[PDB]
RNA sequence: UAGGGAAUAGUUUAAAAAACAUCUGACUCACAUUCAGAAGAUGGAGGUUCAAUUCCUCCUUCCCUAACCA
RNA sequence: CUCGGAGCAGAACCCAACCUCCGAGCAGUACAUGCUAAGACUUCACCAGUCAAAGCGAACUACUAUACUCAAUUGAUCCAAUAACUUGACCAACGGAACAAGUUACCCUAGGGAUAACAGCGCAAUCCUAUUCUAGAGUCCAUAUCAACAAUAGGGUUUACGACCUCGAUGUUGGAUCAGGACAUCCCGAUGGUGCAGCCGCUAUUAAAGGUUCGUUUGUUCAACGAUUAAAGUCCUACGUGAUCUGAGUUCAGACCGGAGUAAUCCAGGUCGGUUUCUAUCUACUUUCAAAUUCCUCCCUGUACGAAAGGACAAGAGAAAUAAGGCCUACUUCACAAAGCGCCUUCCCCCGUAAAUGAUAUCAUCUCAACUUAGUAUACCCACACCCACCCAAGAACAGGGUUUG
RNA sequence: ACCCUAACCGUGCAAAGGUAGCAUAAUCACUUGUUCCUUAAAUAGGGACCUGUAUGAAUGGCUCCACGAGGGUUCAGCUGUCUCUUACUUUUAACCAGUGAAAUUGACCUGCCCGUGAAGAGGCGGGCAUAACACAGCAAGACGAGAAGACCCUAUGGAGCUUU
RNA sequence: AACCCCUAUACCUUCUGCAUAAUGAAUUAACUAGAAAUAACUUUGCAAGGAGAGCCAAAGCUAAGACCCCCGAAACCAGACGAGCUACCUAAGAACAGCUAAAAGAGCACACCCGUCUAUGUAGCAAAAUAGUGGGAAGAUUUAUAGGUAGAGGCGACAAACCUACCGAGCCUGGUGAUAGCUGGUUGUCCAAGAUAGAAUCUUAGUUCAACUUUAAAUUUGCCCACAGAACCCUCUAAAUCCCCUUGUAAAUUUAACUGUUAGUCCAAAGAGGAACAGCUCUUUGGACACUAGGAAAAAACCUUGUAGAGAGAGUAAAAAAUUUAACACCCAUAGUAGGCCUAAAAGCAGCCACCAAUUAAGAAAGCGUUCAAGCUCAACACCCACUACCUAAAAAAUCCCAAACAUAU
RNA sequence: ACCA
């Protein structure tokens, strides 16, 4: 967050942008144990704290008396910067990222699709499938999304 | 935790390309299914080992006979994976006790009544 | 080598209860027979179902177990509940799940026993 | 690192008192002693209990012990 | 350490954790909280625990009643007390031995790699490195240098963590000896940048052929200090190497000090003392290999370069050291000889870049364009008796050389 | 009483409140204190000072003659301890002749590299090497040999010792 | 055709799992290890009785068959035997040169006694030695002889010393085949069925009950599963389950009788702890392994695959790793004006506000710049097409790279 | 008073 909001607030034109949070502050505690210690003996302390973020989500939002190319190149610095896989957008370019990605979907010439096959339990795959790849439908693994996977 | 599969019931239900692929008759449906076992119950959970026994089921390519009915497309469905399905064709009608020693299951999935392991003259 | 703590949570030992339904839907009871055993009311009595001191469902009859829903209406006594439901939307009914048993037989037969 | 104990007037000890310090006065030529008055605290926060100086739980704080065998 | 409730464990039941939370070891009302009896539940056994129609007695006309409220609110057998009814454990290690603590380095046996200490392995939080990002510092200037918040990737040197091989033994920290390897380069080579005038620096690319000191101190690794040095590199090799050595340390039995304990004893707190076996069966290896490195002086030159102060470089010439390989004239230890402290000899390369010409893209452009430049061994060994014996600068034996010294 | 310390002040507690001495070390948080000697250089040794987590008076305290195969420091000398080894003698050795043990040993037709694997391979995978057999050396491996690990844990296994 | 070719990780034990660099084993011969009741079962006899007094009998009862190992502690106790060693003591002996000093537990130094340090030796010469170097050597000395003290003990200038070569308590015999929840052993052939929910426990290295597993017997449903049905508090509104006729199937329950298994690994999935480490630890649902075969290089746990023999037939299963990357416009620039304000000064470019006009066109200015200046680009004009693909950007360990190779024939 |  102090990265985010230092890079924002140095990079934007107060006049001109503003910028609000899309997501909350911290409020999921983390417990670490003391240093060199084994196994056992009890949960940790609580550490610090924590906010979970999932794929698809919108973490800062901007908007103002600018365009996207205005905002696009430091966007992009602060977005490098997470933890995770994230990319500056637009209203205009989140669009047609959707409308690209059911386009695939659409225009797929594979007869076999992740979703069916699960669906199915073809091939009796289920037996290496999580119950959660049915709603997945093979576009997650773990914590990473893959926008290429139709 | 894996557990038994609950399979749409859409699945199931046939689309008019899905006739001319096949070429089955939605309007008058197979009465027997032919039934061959292609892939091991080993490294299966054991409710599909047991279904296999109950199908007759547990030699390999082995060609069982079935009713096309509901309770039994039940069983075939939990195993559909292990299983290759076709429909049984009579060109020649059912066996009569005439011509029981004589018939063929061919790998058409026709029972032929007649079976005299001669060319065809023409 | 480094000296550990210790957890502060005791108790939490005792095992489950195995409560729950002893009688689903359709299944034939003997007069007695404990039709389902629960800590709260999950199932109310209904028809020839008693309660027992421990809310245990039990036949009263001989027969077949029965679940519906149906309307609840509260003793007028029980505070609690009566309190709720004056609270209640006009219009707005509580409904409950009770449990039934379906008399399989009669109560008796009138048998010849002499002709004198 | 891990357990235990302890935070009461400005001070030091009690179970909300006492002696000091302070304040007011008296005595003295003046000061001190002395005499007579007066105020002055339950570590903080969080509870329950008919009522919290012995009770919480936590924080804050200081201490005590233990931290061994290869 | 027993018993209940909640989550984990979402929906019949069940479900672990030195997992997450919260509770109980009672109170209160009764005095039919009397008797009796179908049928059932059940804490995964048993024991124990639970619910109940009808009946008998009662009670009785408006939630109560033949089974009180309440979640747990609890303890078997034996035995004891009692006329009988009935009563008795924080037996809480809570399925409960009727009643028993410490200490052992003076120790012993049985086992265990089911389990720790060493090493290996896993892992990489911690450590270490690189890159990405552009805040910031650097007078100005993000990028000569240095860097916050973060991000990504790697390494396997630390401290841990895990408990997978070895407890019918994988003994040893540091040192000696001999060193194999990595390159993340300390020095020597070649480059690029520079807040690079020069001399020194700093930073990066390339380079592992060659090298990388001696002392005082501590058992020490570590560090400090004295002298040097071109430099005194970082690491791995079972913390390389103990059937090669050492044993200061370390860690058994003896003893002392301080502390702890009633005492026996004990204390990663000090202190003094304390047995290091092995005739090599197998594998491996035993003249790879004759190309060499570095410093210094002179000189270039007080030149280049600088306002001065200062002050060099691919050359040129010497003289050394070390490392290899030999040798004995002299010296020295010695003496038909072997030696060093003495003497003699020692010979190529390396790539990072910097530049021409020049298209894709009619300019330019060093080019994963075609292209042109810097810029790619020799020496040694070598013929084959008798295989009597003798001799030898040859040699463990064998082999070799000589005998025209049998 | 600048700080340091408190002759001093207040209060409390105990049977008594550690006296005399002694203290950078058989003693050691900081610490390799500090200072004076000692060396070119000292985490050593000596003399002092600081002052005691936890020094201290027959569990003896503090000095001191003599003594000690005790532990430590040192002048001078001495020397193969070392720089840095060399030479010779005997023993051993190796060869001939005689005599003739031991531990050890699943079987062995008993290479190397990388990888794998009960996580460190002569024996497995992929490569590479490769006629056969004596003798002398070597000690890197054969988790070499030797002793059913003395460490550590476990066993309702022992034993010695001590006790409220 | 002996070898060359191809295939092939001794064995036993122990384990989750052993080629393991875990145990044991040189080899040969011989020796060397399952002992029995209760009940049940099977097969006879007799049968409301049986039995050769006793004891059983509501089909019993008599008889028979068939059944439960080996080696190993450290210890404990009883009674003997031990002080020719050694500890201490008693009686009565013996030795101690020379030199110095002269009171002598004085010095030097032999014999003699001891054992400091070094080396050697380590199945030795020796179950403690040898060589050198040492300490003492008229004394609390050393030593010959005989005798004494005895294991719940002695003796001790306490080292828990020594008491006949291992004394925290001797040795021998006996109790004694001590005991061992612990390790190791456990002997002919062939077939068959057969992998593990839990509870309690001075218990977690073990037991007992359950569970699973085996055998025999009885008689009747078992499994798979259709509707209908199983909760609210309040949903991560989960995958699922429970119940369940039909159906497909052949099991199931009960009765009798037992033992063994109650130290578990990886993989997928839902979680928990740890660090969203671990070949980590803990629950759960599956699978695999601990059982063959073929794959994934070797390979317990991934994929294919199960039922057994012979064949010099045949179809198949799983089953081989793909990828290659950063060029990029050319020109052109006058002017109100240094817009005011601010500021010592600000002139496009400190900061403040405003941002209109000139010429076809050039922002009261986007980036750099300075002395606030000046300068240098960019945005305009003119000429007139630069080619612009699409998103992109990495690497280092330690013995020695690692099959050989190959872009082309359906 | 306090054995089990
Ligand atoms: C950690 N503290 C508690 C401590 C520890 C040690 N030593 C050890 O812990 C040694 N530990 C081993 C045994 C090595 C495991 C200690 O040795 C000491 C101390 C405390 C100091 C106090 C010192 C203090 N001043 C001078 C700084 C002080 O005022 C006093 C006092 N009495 O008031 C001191 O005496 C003091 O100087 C001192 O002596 C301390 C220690 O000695
Ligand atoms: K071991
Ligand atoms: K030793
Ligand atoms: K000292
Ligand atoms: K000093
Ligand atoms: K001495
Ligand atoms: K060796
Ligand atoms: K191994
Ligand atoms: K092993
Ligand atoms: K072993
Ligand atoms: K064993
Ligand atoms: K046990
Ligand atoms: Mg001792
Ligand atoms: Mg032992
Ligand atoms: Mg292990
Ligand atoms: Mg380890
Ligand atoms: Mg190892
Ligand atoms: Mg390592
Ligand atoms: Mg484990
Ligand atoms: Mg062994
Ligand atoms: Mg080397
Ligand atoms: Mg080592
Ligand atoms: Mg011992
Ligand atoms: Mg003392
Ligand atoms: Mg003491
Ligand atoms: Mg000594
Ligand atoms: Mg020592
Ligand atoms: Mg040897
Ligand atoms: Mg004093
Ligand atoms: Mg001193
Ligand atoms: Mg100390
Ligand atoms: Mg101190
Ligand atoms: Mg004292
Ligand atoms: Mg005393
Ligand atoms: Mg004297
Ligand atoms: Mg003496
Ligand atoms: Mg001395
Ligand atoms: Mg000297
Ligand atoms: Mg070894
Ligand atoms: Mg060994
Ligand atoms: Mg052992
Ligand atoms: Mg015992
Ligand atoms: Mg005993
Ligand atoms: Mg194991
Ligand atoms: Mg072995
Ligand atoms: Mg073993
Ligand atoms: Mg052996
Ligand atoms: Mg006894
Ligand atoms: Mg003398
Ligand atoms: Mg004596
Ligand atoms: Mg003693
Ligand atoms: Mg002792
Ligand atoms: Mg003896
Ligand atoms: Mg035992
Ligand atoms: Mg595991």
């Amino acid at each position: 967050f102090e990265m985010m909001r230092l890079t924002i607030n140095r990079s934007m034109d107060p006049k001109n942008m503003f910028a609000i949070w899309r997501v909350p502050a911290p409020f999921k505690p983390i417990t670490r144990k003391s240093v060199g210690h084994r196994m056992g003996g009890g949960k940790g302390a609580i550490d610090h704290y924590v906010t979970p973020v999932k794929a698809g989500r919108l973490v800062v939002e901007m908007g103002g008396r600018c365009e996207f190319e205005e905002v696009q190149g430091f966007l992009d610095q602060v977005a490098h910067k997470l933890p995770f896989a994230a990319k500056a957008v637009s209203r205009g370019t989140l669009e047609k990222m959707r409308k690209d990605q059911e386009e695939r979907e659409r225009n797929n010439q594979n007869p076999w699709t992740f979703e069916r096959i699960a669906t199915a339990n073809m091939l009796g795959i289920r037996k290496v499938l999580s119950p959660y790849d049915l709603t997945h439908k093979g576009k997650y693994w773990g914590k990473f999304y893959m926008p290429k996977r139709v | 935790k894996f557990t038994r599969s609950r399979i749409p019931e859409k699945v199931f239900q046939a689309s008019p390309e899905d006739h001319e692929k096949y070429g089955g008759d939605p309007q008058n449906p197979h009465k027997l299914h032919i039934v061959t076992r292609i892939k091991s119950t080993r490294r299966r959970p054991y409710w599909e080992k047991d279904i296999i026994k109950m199908l007759g089921l547990e030699k390999a390519h082995t060609p069982q006979v079935h009713k096309n009915i509901p309770s039994v497309n039940a069983k075939l469905k939990v195993v559909k994976h292990l299983i290759r399905i076709k429909p049984l064709k009579l060109p020649q009608g059912l066996p009569a006790e005439e011509n029981m020693s004589n018939t063929c299951l061919k790998s058409t999935g026709e029972l032929v009544v007649q079976w005299h392991l001669k060319p065809v003259e023409q | 080598k480094k000296s550990g703590g210790s957890s502060k949570n005791l108790g939490g030992k005792s095992s489950g209860r195995r409560q729950g339904i002893k009688k689903m839907e359709g299944h034939y009871v003997h007069a007695g027979n404990i039709i389902a055993t629960q800590r709260h009311f999950r199932w109310h009595p209904g028809a020839h179902v008693g309660v027992g001191k421990n809310k245990c469902l039990y036949a009263l009859e001989e027969g077949i177990v029965r679940y519906t829903k149906e309307v609840y209406v509260p003793h007028p006594r029980n505070t609690e509940a009566v309190d709720l439901i004056t609270r209640l939307p006009k219009g707005a009914v509580l409904y409950k799940t009770f449990v039934h048993v379906v008399p399989a037989k009669p109560e008796g037969t009138f048998k010849l026993v002499a002709m004198l």
